[PDB]
RNA sequence: AACAAAAAGGAUUAGAUACCCCAGUAGUCUUUGCAGACAAUUAUGAAUGCCAUAGGUUAGAUUUUUAAUUUAGUCUAUAAA
């Protein structure tokens, strides 16, 4: 019943824009400023662009032409549109090449990402048909729902004592009379694992009176009944008897979808020396210098931690552009936080000169001229 | 903590103000002199530093006056999108 | 299928919904800067603005077209008014089809209400059916009093609110782009459609500009055939009365 | 009342009964404007009158003096709840730019997502997993959750062999003398140093009029 | 989005008669132009480049390595299409103009013939032979011959991305290896630097490509064979190809300045 | 809108007529753009080659041509169809119904009222209709399919015209009393339609328009009406020849 | 305790009841009554039905609680009037 015109609205570009998704999570009680906001740890908003002909004339598909003072002379055009018409007849925008080119830089690495492990490496790829799942059944047993990521429910630990009472008071509270009826289920199943085994040598799962009792028993054993709960609610198992129980389920997809590269087991084929045994090293800055007891490092604009060693001492006003070392990202993970942490790890001496040879900035070149 | 209000129709939305008003330097500097005299004494010998100093203050030539904030400019431009709107 | 001067290269003669949406020509202003007495166009509310129909916008489009079109047929005079940074290459692009007049700079207050101050040294001629001048009308052309739109085309009605005001003055009809937040009862034929996008200004224009070209075709064809679709106007009818009066003399004396 | 008394609306009425007579009793009425026939049967649409705006969701049945009868209502369709979940467990893929500007707007025409992802006129992004999620739920009657795998898992697989062409593409080229312009990683360093000498030269100038502020405390 | 067009003289209905059956050229141009337009939209369907023309992706997209991918499709499609819009139906005789000046650069036509001939076979790899007419400020246009690796664009403009010389076995421990070595580095230094090696006159005038010749497999490795026992293969396919120039077209193309 | 217009008194009902036609394109979207047109080109020229002759054997003897394989025409399965669906009605509506058609092209408005009456009163008192309708409408098609009184067109001999008896008016039934006197030949404005092969026709006996001049034709004349230029492009497809290249354009007929 | 009409002193001033100053009693406060006047003001009696929006704000409610709907108040700026 739709009208003509309310159907091509519907599949219309301007309207597939996403809504603008909650900012990166951060603790609750800090002094974050108002005034002045630096970068986020993931974009917010949907980057756009335009043709080379469309944006000599500030079109960018949006209510009005934008300004050709900001928004061209730049190589990528990427805007972000915060409102389409502000209170000031104006379109609230902003460049975009912030997040737009770090992920691009970033997939300029060649890194996967892996589920973190705790502390043999074993990096295990994100997507697989037997972690990366989100639907399930209610007959699934306890053991799979670990796999999986996305839960429904909270995290017990992460939530503030505000917030969890809360969520007793309006999402717990109200749930003991369905609560009652997903243990008839179980008990009904129970009854049916005797007959069915005695036979080879299901009831209407209505007993008010067992269930009553029934949890009377599991109060001396309160590990078999959260284990329990936690199917009721689709919370994520905290205790040991593990997977991203340190710091929560990832609010996102364990990817991010930043990378969607599976393995690194490849060998780049260089040609003159051949296939080389490393991966290439790439040159990251020095923040924050341990003299805050760790050193901060910029690699391909994401934040880092040095790795576990001059430079990184002691700061030094006299180098120009500020200290710079070639390092080698070993493996990248995004926590449960949102953050893209990556497990920055010291480069070589020969993939450095091996790298910058082809830059053309090596100082000595290894082909011929090396006799030795 | 509520946030800032959206200012009443006002005729002209400007700042008095739109450059810095410039302090006369040595007018500190005299402060200066004054200041030892009182504590060391009018013929002394520790004010001649500060003495001198006054004096080359006045032998300098004074600074040339800075180019104009255009600021009154662009809040007239955006007074009406601004606040409530314009009064006459 | 999409170069950015194609509205001005080659307009097209009918704008349909994918080219009103594609030109953005439904982005209406935001919710809080809203007119609700043109809510009669808006079709919902998305990403904070008012979503202008798609079809109230062709319905009503179609309707100025024609009325472009008859003005034109009936030899009147035609007036672009697009005033805004880059509305100036396609008015003056629309007043050549339709061989009307363009303004593409702030309108002069008074130049309709006051036209025999403003407009008082710019030169006129006399034409007739084919549109070429007719020698003879020296005398008239002195004075005549200055000549005023017989139809204006605005493309910004918010902006230029007091020439639109001495149109309904002068008993002038008036065509305008209404947005969300622009006042319908300004412009005799409305056309709700976002007036802010340089894209579907320069399609609504275009189709302006084809239905005058449309209509001088068929004036200038039925003129050959010796049937003319407009009568002399009351001025210069005037002047005909007072020739025979002042031949008159000549006969008898 | 800072408004004006507007007649657009009345041009003809006023108009055609001017023409009606001479001003002048007693002679004929001299011929009309060249415009009035040419709108006389075109006469204008109503304005200014509320209507009931379009209801694109269930109005409250339980209201009993409901208010903003007259206002427009929001456009929400089944992909809302759907684009909000996936970009929420993708935010990265919002910094894909992503084009808004119509061509045409005939790119709907070509879109069938039974086929699969890969469609013709559009880009692989989240739109896209979420049409064929919608497709799948509805047709093939599965759920949010299950429709929701399937087609995202096919997203994954086109994006890898994306990511893996442009590795393969600079490796194979350079065996054959291939040599390229600045990467993206080295132009960034690049401007990171002429922007942190900039902070140098600040830092270095309020580090020294601090100095030279605190000789006036003693 | 870039469309498969038909040939030029109804060569996919029929093909030509002596050089490619009409099985041959539907597998070669219209089963394999299709695939590679095919992949090229999916890239483009959503940059800038959604309405350019292959030459212009071409030239625009070489330098920078993150659509290295996006030039091989573009340029292989122009090439490709490129080397059959200079065959004909019947042999065409050599323009005196065209023929006066071949002699002058190669000594004869024939010697020429088998310089292509031979550099096809000598690639050993599937690329594309051109025939590039050189010029300079003031030097005479002069004729020559070049080979591209895989897909290299011709053109000055794409010098990024011509595709000269394999890597693998063209730089050794030999004098020649250092002395290739030291052009391969160089030109990767330049390049990445900004720096030009050689300069060009603009619009990219020094070098018109006039003739091109296919030497992919999938071209060939039908209607010719394997080439097992020399009779047909790969050398077959080359000379019966240099029956079919269009040298009227290949005159025009080159625009040879009146000097006779 | 329709009740904003206000005619005058003094306009003839052709210019009433025509602002509402002006009115009514105003709110067109657009035809569907996959659509295309159903009864055209093949099967339009099929209809015209089985349809022209005053005898329903002669009709279904066309129709078996093209239903047999190999018909240059290419309708075969529309054919094949139609046949189908021609031996499943009554026979005796089939003679009967194609009887008027032929007549009908010359009766006034008015007459063919009056003599429709007369002629639907004999149906009344037919056992044909009395059949039809009581085992499909009101028995929603149970008991099978209905019984005609002939049970097929074969059953009628050739020589025998059942046609004549219905076209002759009884004294019993008194003659239709219409409300007026008003009355044509043909339909006085019947032309706000898409062009039809009268329109061209009439059109390149008046000019000299080429086969791409004349589409415009039409589409200036009509100011971009919805599916002019398709229209009018099937008819000269049909019957329209390149006599004299693309200098001229004239009919097949001739 | 403090403040402070009155009474009184010291100044100012042409004169100074005054304004200013040193001091100072009723009174202000507590309990029980009288008294009933106020710019007791929103210069706008109380109450009901009804009329288009925007930006804040107060106490709640609902929700995909991030931010939007919504009930009852309050205050700015407007449309029709
Ligand atoms: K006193
Ligand atoms: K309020
Ligand atoms: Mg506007
Ligand atoms: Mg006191
Ligand atoms: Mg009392
Ligand atoms: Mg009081
Ligand atoms: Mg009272
Ligand atoms: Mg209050
Ligand atoms: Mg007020």
């Amino acid at each position: 019943g739709v009208s003509p015109g309310g159907a091509l609205l519907r599949t219309s570009r301007m309207f597939s824009l996403p809504p603008v998704i909650p900012p990166p999570p951060g603790n609750k009680l800090q002094m974050i400023s108002e005034r002045a906001s630096a970068t986020e740890a993931y974009p917010t908003h949907q980057v756009l662009t335009t043709f080379e002909s469309s944006r000599s004339r500030g079109d960018w598909g949006l209510k009005r032409p934008l300004p050709l003072k900001s928004t061209t002379g730049t190589t990528y055009p990427m805007v972000k549109v915060k409102e389409m018409d502000s209170l000031e007849q104006i379109t609230d925008f902003t460049s975009g090449t912030q997040h737009g080119l770090t992920l691009k830089k970033f997939q300029a690495l060649n890194i996967p990402i892996s589920t973190p492990s705790e502390i043999r490496p074993v990096q295990r790829s994100v997507f697989e048909a037997d972690t990366d799942v989100t639907a399930f059944s209610p007959d699934e047993q306890i053991q799979e729902a670990e796999k999986r990521w996305k839960f429904s429910g909270p995290w017990l630990a992460g939530m503030t004592p505000g917030e969890f009472k809360e969520y007793l008071a309006k999402t717990v509270r109200p749930k003991r009379a369905e609560f009652r009826k997903f243990i008839q289920k179980k008990i009904a199943a129970q009854k049916t694992e005797a007959a069915n085994r005695e036979l080879q040598e299901k009831p209407e799962s209505i007993t008010d009176d067992e269930v009553t009792e029934y949890l009377r028993r599991l109060r001396n054993d309160n590990q078999v009944l959260y284990d329990l709960v936690g199917q009721f609610l689709d919370l994520a198992p905290l205790k040991p008897p593990s997977p991203y129980g340190g710091r929560g389920p990832p609010i996102t997809h364990p990817s991010a979808g930043i990378s969607y590269l599976r393995t690194a087991a490849y060998l780049n084929n260089h040609p003159i020396y051949g296939p080389q045994k490393s991966h290439p090293p790439v040159q990251a800055r020095v923040l924050k210098p341990r003299r805050g007891n760790d050193a901060k490092i910029g690699v391909a604009g994401f934040v880092a931690d040095g790795p576990l060693g001059s430079v990184m001492d002691k700061f030094d006003p006299s180098i120009e552009g500020g200290a710079k070392l070639w390092v080698n990202v070993d493996k990248a993970t995004v926590d449960s936080t949102g953050r893209v942490q990556l497990t920055v790890s010291d480069a070589k001496a020969t993939d450095v000169l091996i790298a910058k040879e082809l830059i053309g900035d090596a100082r000595e070149p290894i082909f011929g001229s090396a006799p030795k | 903590p509520n946030k800032p209000i959206r200012l009443p129709p006002l005729k002209q939305l400007r700042v008095r103000q739109a450059n810095k008003a410039e302090e006369n330097p040595c007018i500190a500097v005299m402060s200066s002199v004054l200041a030892c005299w009182a504590s060391a004494g009018y013929n002394s010998a520790g004010c001649a530093t500060v003495e001198n100093a006054l004096r080359a203050c006045m032998d300098a030539p004074k600074p040339a006056p800075k180019p104009n904030n255009t600021i009154n400019y662009h809040l007239s431009r955006f007074q009406e999108r601004l606040t409530q709107g314009k009064s006459k | 299928r999409y170069i950015p001067e194609q509205y001005l290269r080659n307009p097209p003669s009918d704008a349909s919904l994918e080219d009103l949406m594609a030109a953005q020509a439904h982005m209406g202003h935001n919710t809080s800067l809203w007119n609700p007495a043109n809510a009669r166009y808006i079709y919902g509310v998305r990403q904070g603005i008012h979503i202008i129909s798609l079809e109230t916008t062709a319905t009503h489009l179609r309707r100025a077209a024609r009325v472009v079109e008859e003005v034109a047929y009936r030899g009147g005079l035609i007036l672009f008014v697009g005033t805004r940074p880059g509305q100036r290459p396609i008015v003056v692009r629309a007043a050549e089809l339709a061989k009307a007049c363009h303004l593409f700079t702030k309108w002069r207050p008074g130049t309709i209400t006051n036209r025999e101050q403003l407009l008082g040294g710019v030169p006129l001629t006399v034409v007739d059916e084919l549109d070429r001048p007719l020698s003879g009308f020296e005398d008239h052309l002195h004075d005549r009093r200055p000549l005023a739109p017989d139809l204006v085309v605005c493309l910004n009605p918010k902006e230029n609110m007091t020439l639109l005001y001495e149109c309904s003055l002068a008993k002038i009809p008036t065509i305008g782009i209404i947005d969300t937040n622009t006042n319908p009862s300004w412009v005799t034929y409305q056309i709700p459609a976002n007036d802010d996008s340089l894209r579907a200004t320069a399609l609504i224009s275009g189709v302006l500009g084809r239905a005058g070209e449309r209509g001088q075709k068929r004036r200038l064809e039925a003129a050959q055939r010796g049937v003319v679709t407009w009568k002399t106007p009351a001025d210069v009818q005037g002047y005909f009365e007072l020739a025979s009066a002042r031949a008159a003399d000549a006969r008898r004396r | 009342g800072k408004g004006r008394i507007f007649q657009a609306a009345k041009v003809y009425q006023r108009a055609s009964e001017a023409a009606a007579t001479n001003i002048v009793s007693g002679l004929p009425p001299r011929n009309p404007p060249l415009w009035l026939k040419a709108i006389e049967s075109i006469p204008p649409a109503e304005i200014n009158t509320r209507p009931y705006p379009i209801q694109h969701s269930p109005p409250n049945p339980r209201a009993r003096k409901p208010r903003n009868l007259f206002r427009p209502t929001k456009i929400v369709y089944p992909e809302d709840e759907l684009r909000r979940d996936f970009y929420r467990d993708h935010p990265w893929e919002l910094a894909r730019p992503r084009m808004i500007i119509e061509l045409d707007g005939k790119d709907a025409r070509f879109l069938d997502w039974s086929k699969g992802l890969r469609q013709r006129g559009i880009p692989l992004s989240g739109e896209s997993v979420v049409q064929r999620q919608l497709w799948l739920m509805e047709n093939q009657g599965m759920t949010k959750q299950e429709a929701y795998d399937k087609a995202r898992h096919e997203f994954y697989k086109l994006r890898q062999l994306e990511q893996m062409e442009r590795r393969i593409a600079v490796e194979e080229a350079r065996m054959v003398g291939g040599y390229f312009g600045k990467d993206l990683l080295t132009v960034g360093m690049e401007l990171e140093n002429k922007t942190y000498e900039s902070w140098k030269k600040w830092a270095t100038t309020e580090i020294a009029r601090q100095e030279s502020a605190r000789a006036s405390m003693y | 989005q870039h469309y498969l067009m038909p040939l030029r003289d109804n060569f996919e209905q029929e093909g030509i008669r002596n050089f490619l059956s009409p099985g041959s050229v539907n597998m070669a141009y219209t089963e394999y132009q299709t695939f590679i337009l095919e992949k090229l939209n999916a890239l483009v369907v959503g940059t800038d480049f959604e309405q350019k023309d292959t030459k212009s992706i071409v030239l625009a997209t070489a330098r920078d390595p993150e659509l290295a991918h996006v030039f091989n499709h573009a340029s292989m499609a122009h090439n490709n299409h490129f080397f059959f819009d200079h065959l004909s139906p019947v042999p065409v005789k050599m323009g005196d103009k065209l023929f006066y000046h071949i002699n002058e650069n190669f000594g004869s036509v024939d010697t020429l013939r088998d310089e292509m001939i031979g550099t096809a076979v000598s690639m050993f790899g599937p690329g594309f032979v051109w025939l590039v007419r050189t010029q300079l400020p003031g030097q005479p246009v002069a004729l020559r011959v070049m080979a591209t690796y895989l897909a290299g664009s011709p053109y000055p403009g794409a010098h990024w991305r011509r595709q000269e010389m394999d890597a693998q076995t063209s730089i050794g421990s030999s004098p020649q290896g250092l002395s290739n070595g030291q052009r391969f580095f160089e030109r990767s230094a330049a390049g990445f630097k900004g720096n030009k090696l050689e300069p060009t006159a603009p619009g990219g005038t020094d070098l018109i490509p006039i003739l091109c010749l296919n030497t992919w497999e999938y071209a060939w490795l039908r209607e010719y064979g394997t080439g097992v026992g020399g009779m047909g293969g790969k050398l077959a396919y080359a000379q019966s190809w240099w029956n079919m120039i269009d040298w009227a077209k290949v005159e025009e193309e080159a625009r040879l300045e009146t000097r006779i | 809108r329709l009740a904003e217009l206000t005619p005058r008194d003094y306009w003839t009902i052709e210019q009433r007529l025509s602002v509402i036609n002006d009115t009514i394109e105003e709110f067109s979207t657009g035809v569907p753009y996959d659509e295309n047109i159903e009864i055209g080109g093949k099967i339009r020229l099929a209809i015209d080659r089985c349809f022209k002759y005053d005898k329903i054997d002669e009709i279904i003897a066309a129709l078996k041509e093209e239903a047999a394989e190999g018909a240059k025409g290419g309708v075969q399965s529309w054919a094949k169809n139609t046949l189908e669906e021609l031996t499943q009605r009554s026979p005796t509506s089939l003679h009967v119904t194609l009887r008027q058609m032929r007549l009908g092209k010359s009766w006034g408005i008015a007459h063919t009222f009056k003599r429709e009456h007369q002629m639907a009163a004999k149906f009344m008192k037919s056992h044909d209709f009395n059949e039809g309708v009581t085992a499909l409408l009101i028995d929603k098609g149970a008991n099978g399919p209905a019984k005609w009184k002939p049970a097929s067109l074969d059953e009628i001999p050739p020589g025998a015209n059942i046609s004549e008896d219905y076209f002759r008016n009884d004294p019993e039934v008194p003659v239709l009393e219409l409300l007026n006197d008003r009355s044509y030949m043909q339909y006085p404005y019947n032309k706000f339609g898409l062009p039809n092969d009268y329109d061209v026709k009439e059109a390149i006996e008046k000019g000299n328009f080429t086969r791409e001049k004349l589409i415009d034709h039409f589409v200036e004349t009509r100011r971009g009406k919805q599916g002019v230029r398709e229209a009018v492009s099937d008819v000269l497809d049909r019957m329209a020849v390149r006599s004299k290249g693309t200098e001229h354009v004239q009919w097949k007929k001739e």
